[PDB]
RNA sequence: AGCAAUAGGAGCUU
């Protein structure tokens, strides 16, 4: 681990043992079809998008 | 279009200068259509330390002032108290939700039959003045089986239903109000309906073509008295449907 | 970032998580790039700004015009004195200097 | 996972219009008789026989807003109705939803 | 917490016996009048915790979102548990937490 | 540096949880303990950033 | 938001028990502050009693109706305000003289308890308890909900008449009542000063309702630090209190005056 | 015990409206000005301690200067009533006696309300002038508060001079009411014009002046 | 030398 450059997936360490009944299929398509143009959205201001 | 589902309780929080203090909201409507019907309150009289009386009293639709509780349950047709407050109270052990549910059963103790309530939510029906017993009565048997829960059912015979979804809804009410349970999200996305083109065209077609049968009937009462065999062709002005539904959709403003 | 689920904020984080992450806190910079909750909960903070940019200038231009028609008539007079259209006397000296 | 987090329109209308995520999809709705016949079979009891002075551990069942009876025991028929909906039987597009505090 | 009537099913008020000087309660239906038990007439509170540890249910072991904890069960010795606060939502409530075993379904609680 | 800075401020929030969770935090005048222990961790990460 | 700011007189500005218990005179307490749970029991007897707890106590207190109200006082809560049982059974019977007769506990007993009796009447007890937890007063001024130890760093000359900060106790509430406070003994009668300037209007007259107006809206201006030039701060509270009364910035304000018709017709 | 308290607000109260006389322009002497807590019980209360108040009534004299200055300053008389309640009785006794000894101004002090029945009988008592206050607003004296300027009540030649100064008709003047605390603390009838300084922070010092409804 | 009105809807910049 320890890379400076990837952000850190947050730690959840409250929890000791994680029982997921779901995943995400990818995470992107929360956005719609307008917001599905802006190339890297999470690294704006989200007034911006 | 968005809008709130339907056939859910929510209960709200009120407002400080509202006699008023808790409202369980519910809209009604029917799997067949999915048109709403009717709308019934039951609202809880009442301020924190304001208000001594915190009575809960319902609001039919088609009455103009608000009936108390037990007098519905009484003219739904179960009249003893042990039953009523057993369809009200799951748990007999808790004590507070007994506590704070006496003064409906005070404020309601005079009725001890069906027919008496029942009378007494007929002499509210906002209907002419002046009906006689047995046909106020019927009247307000008619509202109290259609027209008040339609979703339940519309038939007769089934009222220990009805009373089991009224008590569901007084214990979420005072749930609320007893601050056992939190008030219902408005925002919340889950208790929200989308309207695509199918429910609204359906609900245009449904006016368009009561207009048409309306329009069939008043020509039906003219052409009839001529005594003459008729074709059809002409007791139908298929342009009603058309200029409805292209007024609509080229306008956009849904409805007449 | 208040609990809009049950109880969480996302279907994502357990209940009863009072944790920074789970109310809001984006431990990220914008360089780095934030995670799809980051995301959304600074969504939802752009969405209340933008909202009460939208909101709040209604309230604001009421507000000056109603303050506008009430000291609309007000004018510094040759005698120095401060007084309305009815020649009433709001100050004997404009701003007392 | 519903609607678009950041296509909105400015002004007036801010918030009020929405659009809906990508992988969004809207119900057609259903016919609820399949849904009560299965809920007959695994072990719902009807509020015909409904008392709550001995039913004070049941839990309640829903139907489109309707209650339409109680279970002495949720989780397998929760677990049925999801293997249902997740073998076709069920229409895929029918919410299944057990809350478990109330 | 008030009875109801063995005979007319409604429910039993207070009254007096002057000739006696002992709390009967009068059905104002029915002519039927039983002795009590206890000389209590009325309760009010205003420091309630109706609901501190009413959340709890036994399938609460089978909700997928509640936190898993490693609290040592002192009935059962379980090393998992989950656990919540209290489910009363008003202003000036604790923030004390409550403890389910999986193995052994007591509540408890870390004092 | 930065990262230790967070992590500690992660801590220290964590301290703040486990001593409104075991009844120990300290009220203020004219405020909750629910809302004492919301001011304190908005302080703590305020001050993070 | 309504509140007051109690500056106190300098003997007790600087202590700080002296300033929590001039706090204890201002700050309002009812007998459902210090009320947990009231019951009402049926005691056919005066002179006897059906309980257990406090049959030896009132065979001390001894060598009208059956009814009886058995409220109960947590210890804690009782504690907290300085009060105890002799000054909250003396102000029952101050409003309750001879229409009720009172039996109190005492301050040490393993329970805090109080007995009443009446001189069918299980409603009237219950109306008479309602009135009593929602209307009995104990200490200070009412329309004071909450008060507050606050410190304000004032400067004041020194004795070289060099300026040098002074750190002194003062007070904060919530709600008002200026009047009775000002008046209560170790209050800087001279100094005390209201958010609400209808109060000060009603109090204090014309000129010190502008002073405050201007204080409030110089508040609401340099919160966030801008900085509005004097003038058009003093135009707007001159114009807001120059007919002797408060003009509300309304329709119901501006269209009051005397003016023409167009004028008031075009807003 | 509440005695102490009571009888400390009365005297409070009965220094303010020495301070309201001395203000007003009335000669007080110098040593019932510095009255002091515990020589006032002694002059005053009872065995019991409970104080008559038919004893704090006085009789105050327009110093030289305030007859000078404002002409049309008479006599006053001050009564401290001892019931709580006044009703149109006692009111009826009071205007009786103050046109009984040709008493220009008459105050009032009462202690619980004053019944608007009787009320009605205060403004039909020409020649004569009576005005009322009650004893808890009397408590502190708002004059000395520090948002309080000085208010000082201008002479009849004074006003002409204000008014002339400035171009002005009388309406055309901030106003104040007659029910103004300041102004029912100052004696203030229809017309007159006080003169307010006041501190200012653009300017230092500055001059108001309003006219009474 | 003469280019309708009323509505609704979507947008622009604050
Ligand atoms: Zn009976
Ligand atoms: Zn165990």
């Amino acid at each position: 681990l320890n890379d400076t450059a990837k952000r850190i997936k947050p730690e959840m360490s409250t929890s000791s043992h994680h029982t997921f009944t779901h995943c995400e299929i990818h995470p992107s398509m929360i956005l719609g079809v307008a917001a599905s143009i802006i190339p890297f959205p999470d690294h704006n201001q989200s007034p911006r998008n | 279009q968005e809008r709130s589902a339907a056939n859910i309780v929510q209960v709200f929080k009120k407002a400080a200068p509202s006699p008023i203090s808790h409202v369980a909201e519910i809209r009604s409507a029917l799997e067949k259509g999915s048109r709403l019907i009717s709308t019934m309150q039951i609202k809880l009289y009442g301020r924190e330390d304001k208000g001594t009386g915190r009575t809960i009293k319902a609001t039919l639709p088609y009455v103009k002032q608000d009936i108390p509780i037990v007098i519905v349950f009484r003219a739904l047709g179960v009249v003893p108290d042990g039953e009523i407050l057993q369809h009200i109270c799951y748990d007999e052990n808790d004590w507070q939700m007994l506590e704070m549910l006496k003064p409906c059963i005070e404020e309601g103790f005079v009725i001890q039959d069906k027919e008496v309530a029942l009378d007494f939510i007929g002499r509210r029906g906002s209907a002419a003045l002046g009906i006689r017993r047995e046909k106020r009565i019927q009247y307000a048997k008619d509202i109290l089986q259609k027209e008040l829960l339609p979703h339940i059912t519309q038939e007769e015979g089934f009222e220990t239903r009805k009373t089991f979804f009224l008590g569901y809804m007084v214990n979420r009410l005072l749930l609320c109000a007893l601050e056992r349970k939190d008030q219902d999200d408005r925002d919340h996305f889950g208790k929200k309906r989308l309207d695509l083109a199918g429910p609204l065209l359906a609900n245009l077609f449904r006016i368009l073509f009561r207009k048409l049968t309306r329009e069939i009937y008043r020509y039906m009462q003219r052409c009839i008295e001529t005594d003459r065999d008729f074709n059809l062709n002409l007791a139908v002005k298929s342009t009603t449907i058309t200029s409805g539904l292209k007024y609509s959709l080229a306008t956009g403003n849904w409805g007449e | 970032i208040a609990f809009g689920f049950a109880d969480r904020s996302l279907p994502h984080f357990t209940k009863d998580d009072f944790s920074p992450e789970s109310k809001g806190f984006v431990e990220n910079s914008y360089l780095r790039g934030l995670t799809p909750q980051e995301f959304f909960f600074h969504a939802m903070a752009g969405r209340e700004g933008l909202i009460d940019t939208a909101v709040k200038t209604a309230e604001t231009g009421y507000i000056q015009r109603r303050l506008v028609k009430a000291l609309e008539d007000i004018m510094v007079h040759y005698d120095g004195t401060t007084r309305n259209s009815l020649g009433d006397i709001i100050q004997f000296l404009y701003g007392e200097d | 996972g519903l609607v678009c987090p950041a296509e909105t329109p400015e002004g007036q209308a801010c918030g009020l219009v929405k659009n809906l995520s990508l992988l969004s999809g809207i119900s057609i709705g259903s016919p609820s008789e399949p849904i009560i016949n299965f809920l007959e079979e695994w072990g719902m009891e009807p509020l015909e026989d409904y008392d709550p002075a001995q039913h004070t551990k049941s839990t309640r069942i829903f139907v489109n807003g309707v209650w339409t009876g109680i279970h002495r025991d949720p989780s397998m028929l929760v677990s049925t109705m999801r293997d249902l909906r997740r073998s076709g039987a069920i229409s895929p597009e029918v919410s299944i939803i057990r809350d478990i505090r109330e | 917490s008030f009875r109801f009537c063995l005979e007319c099913n409604n429910m039993l008020y207070p009254k007096e016996d002057k000739e006696n000087q002992r709390l009967l309660y009068s059905c104002r239906n029915c002519d039927y009048t039983e002795l009590a038990e206890d000389p209590k007439v009325y309760r009010h509170e205003l420091i309630t915790n109706i609901g501190e540890t009413a959340g709890i249910v036994d399938d609460i072991g089978q909700d997928p979102t509640l936190p898993r904890s490693d609290k040592e069960c002192p009935e059962c010795h379980s090393r998992d548990c989950v656990f919540f606060q209290s489910q009363q939502r008003r202003k000036d409530t604790n923030m004390t937490l409550f403890y389910v075993c999986l193995n052994c379904k007591k509540t408890f609680r870390d004092e | 540096e930065i990262t230790h800075a967070i992590s500690s401020a992660k801590e220290q929030v964590q301290e703040i949880i486990y001593k409104a969770q075991h009844n120990e935090l300290e009220l203020k005048p004219g405020m909750t303990l629910r809302e004492s222990f919301e001011g304190e961790v908005s302080r703590t990460l305020n001050d993070a950033r | 938001t309504p509140a007051l700011t109690v500056y106190l007189d300098r003997e007790i500005a600087l202590d700080i028990e002296k300033a929590k218990v001039i706090q204890s005179s201002i700050e309002y307490t009812t007998l459902k502050n210090v009320t947990s749970a009231t019951e009402i029991y049926y005691d056919p007897d005066p002179t006897s009693t059906v309980i257990e707890e406090d049959f030896d106590t009132v065979e001390a207190y001894f060598s009208q109706s059956p009814w009886l109200l058995r409220l109960e006082l947590d210890r804690a809560r009782m504690l907290d305000k300085q009060l105890t049982m002799n000054q909250v059974a003396d102000k029952i019977s101050e409003v309750f003289s001879d229409d009720l007769f009172v039996m109190w506990s005492e301050d040490n007993a393993d329970k805090l308890i109080i007995r009443c009796r009446v001189i069918e009447e299980d409603q009237m007890l219950k109306r008479i308890e309602a009135h009593m937890l929602d209307l009995i007063a104990l200490r200070g001024i009412p329309g004071i909900s909450k008060v507050y130890m606050v410190k304000h760093k004032v400067s004041v000359p020194d004795e070289s008449g060099e300026y040098k900060n002074e750190e002194l106790w003062a007070l904060e509430t919530d709600g008002i009542n200026l009047a009775e406070v000002m008046a209560v003994p170790g209050v800087d009668s001279s100094r005390t000063y209201s958010n609400s300037f209808v109060e000060i209007l009603s109090v204090l007259g014309i000129e010190a309702t502008r002073s405050s107006l201007y204080k409030e809206i110089l508040n609401v201006i340099a919160f966030d630090g801008s900085y509005v030039n004097y003038r058009h701060m003093a135009l707007l509270v001159d114009v807001m209190t120059s007919r002797g009364y408060l003009m509300a910035i309304t329709r119901h304000g501006i269209n009051r005056a005397d003016t023409g018709a167009l004028m008031r017709c075009s807003f | 015990e509440d005695n102490n308290r009571i009888i400390s607000r009365l005297w409070r109260s009965f220094r303010t409206v020495k301070e309201m006389a001395a203000d007003r322009g009335y000669f007080i002497s110098q040593e019932e000005m510095d009255q002091s807590l515990e020589e006032f019980r002694s002059k005053i209360c009872d065995s019991m301690g409970n104080p008559q108040r038919k004893l704090m009534s006085f009789l105050a004299n327009p110093t030289p200067e305030a007859l000078e200055k404002y002409s049309d300053l008479g006599t006053l008389w001050v009564e401290f009533c001892d019931e709580p309640s006044v009703g149109i009785k006692t009111m009826r006794n009071f205007c009786l006696r103050i046109q009984e000894k040709n008493f220009s101004t008459g105050i009032f002090i009462y202690q619980n309300n004053i019944t608007p029945s009787a009320n009605k009988m205060i403004p039909t008592v020409s020649p004569a002038i009576i005005e009322t206050f009650q004893e808890s607003d009397l408590v502190v004296n708002i004059t000395h508060h520090e948002l309080v300027p000085k208010h000082i009540r201008l002479s009849d030649g004074e006003k002409s001079q204000l008014l002339q100064r400035y171009k002005l008709k009388e309406s055309q003047l901030p106003r104040i009411q007659r029910e103004d605390p300041v102004a029912r603390y100052l004696g203030l009838k229809r017309g007159q014009v006080v003169k307010i300084i006041r501190r200012s922070e653009t300017s230092g010092r500055y001059a108001s002046y309003r006219i009474c409804l």
